[PDB]
Protein backbone atom coordinates (compact mmCIF):
# COMPACT_ATOMS: atom_id res chain seq x y z
CA UNK A 1 0.00 0.00 0.00
CA UNK A 2 1.19 4.03 0.71
CA UNK A 3 1.77 5.57 3.63
CA UNK A 4 -1.65 7.52 2.64
CA UNK A 5 -4.03 3.93 3.17
CA UNK A 6 -1.58 2.56 6.02
CA UNK A 7 -2.91 5.24 7.77
CA UNK A 8 -6.40 5.21 6.64
CA UNK A 9 -6.44 1.55 7.74
CA UNK A 10 -4.53 2.31 11.43
CA UNK A 11 -7.65 4.75 11.83
CA UNK A 12 -10.11 2.29 11.14
CA UNK A 13 -8.45 -0.32 13.03
CA UNK A 14 -8.18 1.75 15.99
CA UNK A 15 -11.93 2.53 16.08
CA UNK A 16 -12.71 -0.97 15.04
CA UNK A 17 -10.81 -2.13 17.86
CA UNK A 18 -9.02 -5.21 15.88
CA UNK A 19 -5.30 -3.10 15.55
CA UNK A 20 -5.48 -3.87 19.65
CA UNK A 21 -6.17 -7.40 19.24
CA UNK A 22 -3.81 -8.48 16.63
CA UNK A 23 -1.22 -6.99 18.99
CA UNK A 24 -2.46 -9.22 21.45
CA UNK A 25 -2.36 -12.12 18.89
CA UNK A 26 1.82 -11.54 18.59
CA UNK A 27 3.91 -13.97 20.22
CA UNK A 28 5.89 -12.08 22.71
CA UNK A 29 8.93 -14.49 22.33
CA UNK A 30 9.89 -14.99 18.93
CA UNK A 31 9.30 -19.09 19.28
CA UNK A 32 12.35 -21.51 18.68
CA UNK A 33 14.38 -19.16 19.26
CA UNK A 34 17.37 -20.34 21.62
CA UNK A 35 17.79 -18.49 25.33
CA UNK A 36 20.64 -20.54 26.54
CA UNK A 37 22.81 -18.14 28.29
CA UNK A 38 20.89 -16.18 30.08
CA UNK A 39 19.96 -18.85 32.18
CA UNK A 40 23.21 -20.47 33.31
CA UNK A 41 24.00 -20.36 37.04
CA UNK A 42 26.58 -17.62 36.86
CA UNK A 43 24.66 -15.44 35.09
CA UNK A 44 20.85 -15.70 36.65
CA UNK A 45 21.42 -12.52 39.01
CA UNK A 46 22.94 -10.76 35.53
CA UNK A 47 19.14 -10.80 34.38
CA UNK A 48 17.41 -7.79 36.22
CA UNK A 49 13.48 -9.37 35.96
CA UNK A 50 13.80 -13.48 35.40
CA UNK A 51 11.10 -13.42 32.07
CA UNK A 52 13.27 -10.78 30.20
CA UNK A 53 16.39 -12.60 28.71
CA UNK A 54 18.47 -12.00 25.58
CA UNK A 55 18.36 -14.48 22.64
CA UNK A 56 21.18 -16.51 21.89
CA UNK A 57 21.53 -14.99 18.44
CA UNK A 58 21.17 -11.46 19.15
CA UNK A 59 22.82 -10.84 22.41
CA UNK A 60 25.77 -8.66 23.07
CA UNK A 61 28.98 -10.21 23.43
CA UNK A 62 31.99 -8.24 24.97
CA UNK A 63 35.09 -7.82 23.01
CA UNK A 64 38.07 -10.15 24.10
CA UNK A 65 35.90 -10.83 27.21
CA UNK A 66 33.52 -13.65 27.76
CA UNK A 67 31.31 -11.74 30.43
CA UNK A 68 27.70 -11.97 29.90
CA UNK A 69 25.19 -9.08 29.91
CA UNK A 70 21.65 -9.05 29.57
CA UNK A 71 21.53 -6.68 26.40
CA UNK A 72 20.67 -7.43 22.79
CA UNK A 73 21.08 -6.13 19.02
CA UNK A 74 18.23 -4.60 17.31
CA UNK A 75 18.20 -3.37 14.16
CA UNK A 76 15.47 -1.76 12.15
CA UNK A 77 15.64 -1.40 8.13
CA UNK A 78 13.89 0.73 5.90
CA UNK A 79 15.43 -0.93 2.51
CA UNK A 80 13.05 1.13 0.36
CA UNK A 81 15.54 4.00 1.67
CA UNK A 82 19.19 2.17 1.96
CA UNK A 83 18.52 3.33 5.42
CA UNK A 84 19.20 0.73 8.98
CA UNK A 85 18.86 2.26 12.72
CA UNK A 86 20.90 0.38 15.20
CA UNK A 87 19.91 -0.37 18.59
CA UNK A 88 21.60 -1.77 21.76
CA UNK A 89 18.54 -2.62 24.21
CA UNK A 90 19.24 -3.90 27.59
CA UNK A 91 18.38 -3.24 30.75
CA UNK A 92 18.83 -0.74 33.87
CA UNK A 93 22.43 -1.98 35.34
CA UNK A 94 22.56 -3.99 38.59
CA UNK A 95 25.20 -2.83 40.62
CA UNK A 96 27.34 -5.70 39.78
CA UNK A 97 26.84 -5.76 35.98
CA UNK A 98 28.11 -1.88 35.61
CA UNK A 99 31.08 -2.54 34.41
CA UNK A 100 29.97 -4.94 31.99
CA UNK A 101 27.37 -1.91 30.46
CA UNK A 102 30.50 0.66 30.91
CA UNK A 103 32.27 -1.76 28.41
CA UNK A 104 29.94 -2.20 25.87
CA UNK A 105 30.05 1.47 25.73
CA UNK A 106 33.83 1.58 25.50
CA UNK A 107 33.91 -1.75 23.04
CA UNK A 108 31.76 -0.11 20.48
CA UNK A 109 32.74 4.03 21.47
CA UNK A 110 28.91 4.61 21.55
CA UNK A 111 28.47 8.37 21.32
CA UNK A 112 24.38 8.02 23.04
CA UNK A 113 22.56 6.23 25.82
CA UNK A 114 18.81 7.10 26.37
CA UNK A 115 17.47 5.70 29.46
CA UNK A 116 13.92 5.84 29.68
CA UNK A 117 13.37 5.54 33.16
CA UNK A 118 13.97 7.04 37.14
CA UNK A 119 16.64 5.27 38.97
CA UNK A 120 13.60 4.40 41.62
CA UNK A 121 10.25 4.02 41.88
CA UNK A 122 7.56 3.77 44.74
CA UNK A 123 10.31 2.94 46.97
CA UNK A 124 12.03 0.09 45.04
CA UNK A 125 15.41 0.53 43.17
CA UNK A 126 14.59 0.18 38.97
CA UNK A 127 18.03 1.32 38.21
CA UNK A 128 21.79 1.34 39.90
CA UNK A 129 22.67 4.65 39.15
CA UNK A 130 25.82 3.30 36.88
CA UNK A 131 27.16 7.10 36.54
CA UNK A 132 28.76 9.68 39.40
CA UNK A 133 26.77 13.18 40.68
CA UNK A 134 28.93 16.05 39.38
CA UNK A 135 32.11 16.71 39.95
CA UNK A 136 32.28 13.08 41.85
CA UNK A 137 35.05 9.98 40.06
CA UNK A 138 33.44 6.07 39.94
CA UNK A 139 35.62 2.99 38.83
CA UNK A 140 33.64 0.50 36.66
CA UNK A 141 34.96 -2.37 35.59
CA UNK A 142 38.67 -0.66 34.88
CA UNK A 143 37.04 2.70 33.83
CA UNK A 144 37.21 5.80 35.33
CA UNK A 145 33.48 7.76 34.64
CA UNK A 146 33.13 11.22 35.70
CA UNK A 147 30.09 13.46 34.46
CA UNK A 148 31.15 16.60 32.70
CA UNK A 149 27.80 18.48 32.87
CA UNK A 150 24.28 18.04 33.38
CA UNK A 151 21.06 20.30 32.68
CA UNK A 152 17.66 19.50 33.54
CA UNK A 153 14.79 19.94 31.49
CA UNK A 154 10.57 19.47 32.21
CA UNK A 155 10.52 16.19 30.98
CA UNK A 156 14.25 14.74 31.02
CA UNK A 157 18.31 15.55 32.05
CA UNK A 158 21.10 15.29 29.62
CA UNK A 159 24.48 14.87 31.03
CA UNK A 160 27.74 14.84 28.89
CA UNK A 161 29.98 11.74 30.47
CA UNK A 162 34.12 11.66 30.36
CA UNK A 163 35.07 7.61 29.91
CA UNK A 164 38.70 6.93 30.43
CA UNK A 165 40.58 3.36 29.90
CA UNK A 166 42.58 3.71 33.46
CA UNK A 167 45.26 1.47 31.99
CA UNK A 168 45.87 2.83 28.89
CA UNK A 169 44.26 6.62 30.04
CA UNK A 170 42.53 6.98 26.25
CA UNK A 171 39.42 8.76 26.79
CA UNK A 172 35.61 8.24 24.87
CA UNK A 173 33.03 11.09 25.51
CA UNK A 174 29.17 10.12 25.52
CA UNK A 175 25.96 11.88 25.64
CA UNK A 176 24.05 10.60 28.18
CA UNK A 177 19.73 11.72 27.89
CA UNK A 178 17.46 10.24 30.95
CA UNK A 179 13.69 10.31 30.20
CA UNK A 180 12.34 10.88 33.98
CA UNK A 181 8.29 11.28 33.37
CA UNK A 182 7.61 7.71 31.77
CA UNK A 183 6.59 5.24 34.27
CA UNK A 184 7.20 1.38 33.83
CA UNK A 185 4.17 -0.17 32.39
CA UNK A 186 2.54 3.21 31.37
CA UNK A 187 2.92 5.66 28.48
CA UNK A 188 4.58 8.91 28.40
CA UNK A 189 3.28 11.45 30.96
CA UNK A 190 3.19 14.01 27.89
CA UNK A 191 2.88 13.09 24.10
CA UNK A 192 4.64 15.97 22.81
CA UNK A 193 7.79 15.87 25.34
CA UNK A 194 7.48 12.56 24.07
CA UNK A 195 7.37 13.24 20.28
CA UNK A 196 10.29 16.23 20.85
CA UNK A 197 12.87 14.10 22.58
CA UNK A 198 12.36 11.40 20.20
CA UNK A 199 13.14 13.72 17.22
CA UNK A 200 15.79 15.03 18.98
CA UNK A 201 17.34 11.61 19.98
CA UNK A 202 17.25 11.14 16.21
CA UNK A 203 18.79 14.25 15.37
CA UNK A 204 21.54 12.80 17.89
CA UNK A 205 22.80 9.75 15.79
CA UNK A 206 25.74 9.26 13.86
CA UNK A 207 25.53 6.83 11.19
CA UNK A 208 26.50 3.38 11.41
CA UNK A 209 26.60 3.44 15.40
CA UNK A 210 23.91 2.08 17.72
CA UNK A 211 22.02 3.94 20.00
CA UNK A 212 22.42 2.13 23.70
CA UNK A 213 18.43 2.57 25.01
CA UNK A 214 17.72 0.99 28.19
CA UNK A 215 14.62 1.36 30.60
CA UNK A 216 14.54 -0.92 33.71
CA UNK A 217 13.46 -4.03 31.71
CA UNK A 218 14.67 -2.61 28.79
CA UNK A 219 11.56 -3.90 26.67
CA UNK A 220 8.41 -1.60 27.70
CA UNK A 221 9.87 1.67 26.82
CA UNK A 222 12.49 0.92 24.92
CA UNK A 223 10.24 -0.56 22.12
CA UNK A 224 7.63 2.31 22.04
CA UNK A 225 10.68 4.49 21.20
CA UNK A 226 12.01 1.99 18.95
CA UNK A 227 8.47 2.03 16.96
CA UNK A 228 8.57 6.05 16.96
CA UNK A 229 11.59 6.35 15.50
CA UNK A 230 10.91 3.55 13.04
CA UNK A 231 7.93 5.43 11.90
CA UNK A 232 8.54 8.88 11.96
CA UNK A 233 12.08 7.71 9.11
CA UNK A 234 8.65 6.01 7.44
CA UNK A 235 6.80 8.98 7.43
CA UNK A 236 9.12 11.71 6.28
CA UNK A 237 9.93 8.96 3.15
CA UNK A 238 6.06 8.62 2.30
CA UNK A 239 6.30 4.74 2.97
CA UNK A 240 3.88 2.82 4.52
CA UNK A 241 3.70 2.16 8.00
CA UNK A 242 2.53 -0.92 9.42
CA UNK A 243 3.15 -1.01 13.77
CA UNK A 244 2.37 -4.60 13.86
CA UNK A 245 4.99 -5.49 11.82
CA UNK A 246 7.05 -3.07 13.45
CA UNK A 247 6.81 -4.88 16.64
CA UNK A 248 7.37 -8.10 15.28
CA UNK A 249 10.57 -7.54 13.55
CA UNK A 250 11.91 -6.01 17.09
CA UNK A 251 10.53 -9.00 19.07
CA UNK A 252 12.71 -11.08 16.67
CA UNK A 253 15.68 -9.46 18.20
CA UNK A 254 14.47 -8.87 21.97
CA UNK A 255 11.75 -10.64 23.29
CA UNK A 256 8.47 -8.60 24.47
CA UNK A 257 9.59 -5.24 23.23
CA UNK A 258 6.21 -2.93 24.04
CA UNK A 259 4.75 -4.36 26.70
CA UNK A 260 1.16 -3.34 27.15
CA UNK A 261 -1.49 -2.54 24.65
CA UNK A 262 -1.53 0.69 26.41
CA UNK A 263 1.95 1.49 25.31
CA UNK A 264 1.14 0.40 21.70
CA UNK A 265 -2.31 2.07 21.85
CA UNK A 266 -0.48 5.09 22.46
CA UNK A 267 2.27 4.78 19.66
CA UNK A 268 -0.38 4.47 17.00
CA UNK A 269 -2.35 7.30 18.05
CA UNK A 270 1.18 8.57 17.92
CA UNK A 271 1.93 7.78 14.58
CA UNK A 272 -1.37 9.03 13.52
CA UNK A 273 -0.81 12.50 15.00
CA UNK A 274 2.91 13.18 13.44
CA UNK A 275 1.54 11.62 10.00
CA UNK A 276 -1.45 14.67 10.36
CA UNK A 277 1.04 16.89 11.05
CA UNK A 278 3.13 16.44 8.08
CA UNK A 279 1.49 16.80 5.29
CA UNK B 1 14.20 -13.76 40.49
CA UNK B 2 11.04 -11.27 40.14
CA UNK B 3 8.86 -11.18 37.08
CA UNK B 4 8.55 -7.59 35.08
CA UNK B 5 5.39 -8.57 33.53
CA UNK B 6 3.59 -9.16 37.14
Amino acid sequence: DTLEGSMAQLKKGLESGTVLIQFEQLYRKKPGLAITFAKLPQNLDKNRYKDVLPYDTTRVLLQGNEDYINASYVNMEIPAANLVNKYIATQGPLPHTCAQFWQVVWDQKLSLIVMLTTLTERGRTKCHQYWPDPPDVMNHGGFHIQCQSEDCTIAYVSREMLVTNTQTGEEHTVTHLQYVAWPAHGVPDDSSDFLEFVNYVRSLRVDSEPVLVHSSAGIGRTGVLVTMETAMCLTERNLPIYPLDIVRKMRDQRAMMVQTSSQYKFVCEAILRVYEEGL
Amino acid sequence: FSAYVS
